[PDB]
């Protein structure tokens, strides 16, 4: 049944103190149906890149016509947590932080979903074109918080599980972490549950922001392939946190912003050249060792896999799964990819 | 290890009030009782007006667990002119920072916004209310003349308080200067003779504050978290406050100078976005006369095996040593998403052994992550790395998770017998509960008399009532005990004198004690605390009988020390423990020379 990540099942029985092992074959496909969405910050350090959203909309489905078999785009839009010191709580300030400087900004908001995943490109175009800017305090913006709700809510975005699911956030400041939301009373642990009802999100002003390991989680969770394209110099601290971070990309966008469609291609391609894997173990005593054969031959140690994959290329996986002690079973899955191997382990003592 | 779990002093407070979200001791010397004093952030009050003000509610511990709201504040917003308001007490989370010196109380509150006297604004300055017996005084050094987020308007003030031990009052406003934070200090010699219920920007002659940096440094917040104690000899408390957004989100700790508020020292997190520096608390816990710096990293996320990450938390520790160095050690929590090392507290000397002792608390941790709360104990080397005792919360989640462990106290005796005691907040569940720790008895088991042992080539005094040459078989038991605070002089140690422990039974041994009727044997010696072992000495010899497993069999006799304790319990209830390091059995072997 699966075609990409073979073999799809395997069922093994060790005994305590043995050690099994198999192959596994990662063969990555040739085109790919891609579903991008562009998680967009839209605060007011934002204004002068809003605008350079017009130019994505035909000339990189131009750019992406050879690399994907269709093409869908959407769109989304988020700012802060909309309590103080966030924002600004005076009454003629609150629904309008640059009344300060006459301005026709929007209410601040946690996160907006606008336009659900749709080939009609002339669609995003209308969508972009109508979208304006808002405001707050802070200098960094809630962004990890949207993002999660971004990849959680899977009916409302529109995301495919037959596509290659893209997720572009663009932004140019460093972005709020967990514990920041004890200055603002919000002391409650997110949950990770997605909390769209309206497409506004609802619950951004009662639980706190995610940590980089539950918004990881989440995002590799349901194969979500994240590309942050950060402007300023906090393009640095959103490369540094890529370790912390397996399975996502940092582009650069330049002062003139004209580097945005070549960004999205080149970090796609990127990410289609490359393979890892991981495992989510949850049974007692069994540790696996998983060494990658890359076509070059070299003896990776699988958690960061082989790169420079191209189709025609077939990479393998070298797994070995131990019983040190008894008391389920555990999926090894390529981090991005739709297909999992589902190693229905029996164990008996 | 002693901490009584079996009875905890329990405490409610109002639903949905967040009861327990800062805790500690009210000891004053004066009236000689014994109060708690925990705070309720989300408490509805008196006051006309204002909703979900805020109560810090004095509970007390002598059997009455009533709990007497402090009157600290009683009125409504004060006026600036005819419908303009000054200030806005509702939702200002008054009561989330308690402390409690020997006669003095200092409640802030963080979410306190008022209109600037400039222009119509609410800017969350934040403000405190310092009680000194019976005077009771307001403290507000964030909200001056020149406030705006540029300034201190966003301040924040009260975030994080500490008393020093020379009564000045340390000060954290995490927001000022665009979120880079401040810290202020100033004596409670002066907050008191210094207040005009009319005026609001008050100058206090000798406050020390620390002062605007360059724009690189927004967002550090500085002030998160503050604790006191000398670190550079001169012996007043140095101020120790966590910045955990410096240097990019790796987290930092600074350490100021107690009389000028001039830097000394400095520590750096490891790992981006970790929060070093969330939780400080500077004890001494190797008993070297030094104390010593310790920080939490609630997020942390540490390598697997297989190299997955895991965020587990790490707490940093860091000896001070005479020279102005710092042996630091880490240490890493247990369970994922637990946020280990979001609270610290120091303990005292929770087993009265010299060396004081330390407690780190996982919220989110435990089984169905209601809480858990581990405790530590220093050595003549620095801390123990492995937990001797773990703390759980016992309390489902209403709404939001209990949260057992978020905020927790310790060092003061509240039973006053003799060791420190702890209060810990699960203030989802809006409860507080106190533990006290047990009186600890250690056991010297003795095994040595003279004669010491036989070269079994003459016999030095041949038992009666034995056909062989063998000399007296002594099976002299003993157990000797001692204490350090409140305990019964008489020692109900029942012990045992079982034959051959060291051999199966079910079965007659080669030796048995006649005079007893069967080998079976036992004691119930009532030791005196100071005084000598107290011997029952017993007497077996071999007899001839008509067939056995073998004619000998070499085997040593256990002697028990264990306790019931019902009759060591004081009034309170509370039985002493059995230090848990002693062996719990000790003989001596037959050799032959
Ligand atoms: C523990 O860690 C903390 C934080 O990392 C650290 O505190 C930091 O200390 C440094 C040094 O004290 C602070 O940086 C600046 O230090 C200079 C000192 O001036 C002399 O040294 C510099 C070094 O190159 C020389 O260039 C200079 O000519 C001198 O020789 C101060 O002068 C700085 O003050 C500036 O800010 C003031 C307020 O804005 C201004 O009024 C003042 O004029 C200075 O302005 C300068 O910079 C401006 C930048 O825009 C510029 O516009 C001006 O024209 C001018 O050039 C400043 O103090 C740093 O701020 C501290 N950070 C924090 C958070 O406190 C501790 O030292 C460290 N301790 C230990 C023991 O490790
Ligand atoms: C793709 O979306 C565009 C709008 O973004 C659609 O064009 C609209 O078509 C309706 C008729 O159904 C007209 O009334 C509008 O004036 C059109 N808008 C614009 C901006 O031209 C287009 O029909 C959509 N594609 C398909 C296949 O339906
Ligand atoms: C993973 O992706 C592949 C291709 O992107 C999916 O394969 C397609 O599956 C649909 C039905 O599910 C078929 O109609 C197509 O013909 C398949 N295409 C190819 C190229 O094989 C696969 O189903 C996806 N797996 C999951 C679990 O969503
Ligand atoms: C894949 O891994 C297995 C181990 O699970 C390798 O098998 C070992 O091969 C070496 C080479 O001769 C032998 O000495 C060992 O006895 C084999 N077994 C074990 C348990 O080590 C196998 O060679 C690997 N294949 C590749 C292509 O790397
Ligand atoms: C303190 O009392 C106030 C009312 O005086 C409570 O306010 C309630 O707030 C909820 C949601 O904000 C409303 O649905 C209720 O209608 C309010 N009550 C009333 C009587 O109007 C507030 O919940 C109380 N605080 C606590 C912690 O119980
Ligand atoms: C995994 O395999 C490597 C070599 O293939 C070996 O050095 C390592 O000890 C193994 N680890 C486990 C947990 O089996
Ligand atoms: C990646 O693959 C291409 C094509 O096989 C090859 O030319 C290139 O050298 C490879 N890169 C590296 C670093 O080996
Ligand atoms: C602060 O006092 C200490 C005490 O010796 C001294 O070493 C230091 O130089 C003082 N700092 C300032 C700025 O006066
Ligand atoms: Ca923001
Ligand atoms: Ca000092
Ligand atoms: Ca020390
Ligand atoms: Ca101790
Ligand atoms: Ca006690
Ligand atoms: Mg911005």
């Amino acid at each position: 049944i699966n075609t990409q990540v073979t073999p799809g099942e395997v069922s093994i029985q060790l005994r305590p103190g043995a050690e099994a092992n198999f192959m596994l074959k990662v063969h990555p496909l040739k085109k790919y149906p891609v579903d991008l969405y562009y998680l967009v910050d839209v605060s007011a350090s934002m204004h002068n890149n809003i605008e350079k959203l017009n130019s994505v909309g035909n000339d990189l489905s131009r750019k992406m016509a050879f690399f994907s078999r269709d093409f869908r785009l959407g769109f989304g839009s988020y700012v802060d947590k909309t309590v103080s010191p966030y924002i600004s709580i005076h009454p003629e300030r609150i629904h309008n932080q640059c009344s300060d400087y006459n301005l026709d900004c929007m209410p601040p908001h946690g996160y907006i979903h606008v336009l659900s995943l749709t080939e009609n490109i002339t669609e995003f175009e209308k969508a972009v074109h109508r979208q304006k800017i808002s405001g707050n305090i802070d200098t960094p913006e809630g962004g990890f918080d949207a993002m999660l709700q971004a990849a959680v809510c899977e009916s409302h975005i529109g995301w495919r599980k037959e596509a290659k699911r893209l997720l572009l956030v663009m932004t140019d400041q460093t972005s709020h972490l967990a514990l920041d939301s004890k200055l603002a009373g919000i002391v409650v642990p997110n949950d990770g549950n997605c909390h769209l009802k309206n497409n506004v999100y609802v619950k951004s002003t009662t639980m706190e922001h995610p940590s980089l390991g539950q918004l990881s989680e989440k995002l590799i969770d349901n194969n979500i392939n994240v590309i942050f394209a950060v402007q300023g110099k906090q393009f640095h601290w959103y490369k540094d946190l890529l370790p912390l971070l397996p399975g996502t990309i940092a582009g650069e966008i330049e002062s003139k912003a004209a580097n945005l469609n070549n960004l999205v291609v080149e970090a796609y391609q990127k990410l289609i050249s490359e393979v890892k894997v991981q495992v989510e173990n949850q049974v007692q005593g069994i540790y696996f060792n998983i060494t990658a054969i890359c076509p070059d031959g070299s003896r990776k140690p699988g958690m960061e896999g082989c790169r420079n994959v191209t189709s025609n290329d077939e990479v393998l996986f070298n797994v070995t799964v131990t019983m040190k002690k008894c008391d389920n079973y555990a999926i090894i899955k390529p981090i991005g990819f739709n297909e999992t191997a589902k190693i229905h382990i029996h164990r008996n003592c | 290890f002693n901490l009584d779990v079996d009875s905890p002093a329990e405490y409610s407070g109002p639903e949905g009030s967040y009861f327990g979200f800062a805790v500690d001791f009210f000891v004053p010397s004066a009236s000689s009782r014994m109060f708690l004093l925990v705070g309720a952030p989300k408490a509805n009050t008196t006051q006309p007006g204002i909703v979900e003000g805020g109560q810090v509610l004095k509970c007390d511990w002598s059997s009455t667990r009533r709990c007497q709201p402090i009157e600290f504040d009683a009125t409504g917003n004060r006026d600036y002119a005819k419908d303009d308001p000054l200030e806005f007490k509702s939702h200002q989370w008054f009561g989330a920072s308690v402390r409690s010196k020997q006669d003095k109380i200092l409640a802030c509150a963080p979410l306190y916004h008022w209109r600037t006297e400039m222009k119509q604004e609410r800017e969350p300055v934040g403000t405190c209310f310092l009680q000194d017996g019976t005077k009771t005084v307001e403290y507000a050094p964030c909200r001056s003349q020149d406030i705006d987020a540029d300034g201190q308007g966003f301040c924040q003030g009260g975030f994080s308080i500490d008393f020093t031990k020379a009564d000045r009052v340390l000060l954290g406003g995490p927001g000022s200067f665009y979120w880079q934070g401040q810290l202020i200090s100033d004596q409670v010699a002066e907050i008191v003779s210094k207040y005009d219920p009319n005026v609001y920007s008050i100058k206090y002659n000798n406050q020390l504050a620390t002062r605007t940096a360059q724009a690189i440094f927004d967002d550090s917040y500085l002030g998160y978290s503050v604790a006191v104690g000398d670190f550079n000899g001169d012996g007043i408390d140095d101020f120790v406050s966590g910045v955990p957004r410096a240097a990019r989100t790796l987290g930092m700790v600074y350490i100021y100078d107690g009389k000028n508020m001039s830097s000394l020292y400095n520590f750096t997190g490891e790992q981006m976005a970790a929060y070093f520096g969330f939780s400080v608390a500077a004890t001494d816990i190797n008993g070297d006369d030094y104390a010593d710096v310790f920080i939490g990293a609630p997020l942390f996320m540490d390598r697997g095996s297989d190299g997955k990450l895991q965020e587990v938390g790490q707490v940093s520790v860091s000896l001070q040593r005479a020279s102005g160095d710092f042996q630091t050690t880490k240490l890493n929590g247990f369970e994922v998403f637990a946020r280990f090392g979001s609270a610290i507290a120091p303990l005292g000397d929770l087993d009265q052994d010299g060396f004081n002792d330390i407690a780190i608390a996982a919220p989110y941790g435990g089984e169905d992550k209601k809480g858990i709360v581990y405790i530590f104990n220093g050595r003549s080397t620095g801390l123990n790395a492995v937990p001797s005792q773990i703390l759980e919360g016992q309390w489902a989640a209403r709404s939001m998770p209990p949260s057992f462990g978020y905020s927790m106290k310790g060092a003061t005796d509240i039973d006053k017998n003799g060791y420190p005691d702890l209060i810990v907040g699960a203030f989802g569940v809006d409860r507080a509960i106190l533990y006290r720790a047990r009186p600890v008895i250690t056991v010297n088991a003795g095994l040595e008399v003279y004669p010491s042992i036989l070269n079994q080539d003459n016999k030095t005094c041949s038992l009666p009532g034995t056909a062989l040459k063998v000399s007296c078989f002594n099976v002299r038991f003993c157990l000797k005990a001692d204490g350090k605070g409140v305990l019964p002089r008489k020692l109900n140690f029942q012990v045992e004198l079982l034959l051959d422990k060291l051999k199966q039974k079910g079965a007659i041994r080669r030796a048995l004690f006649l005079y007893s009727r069967s080998p079976s044997h036992s004691k119930n010696m009532t030791i005196s605390r100071g005084g000598l072992m107290q011997c029952e000495e017993l007497i077996a010899y071999l007899r001839d009988e008509s067939e056995f497993r073998d004619k000998l069999t070499p085997i040593t006799i256990f002697m028990e020390y264990r306790l019931d304790y019902r009759t060591a319990a004081d009034t309170t209830g509370l039985q002493p423990i059995l230090n848990q390091f002693t062996p719990a059995n000790i003989s001596r072997q037959a050799h032959i020379l």
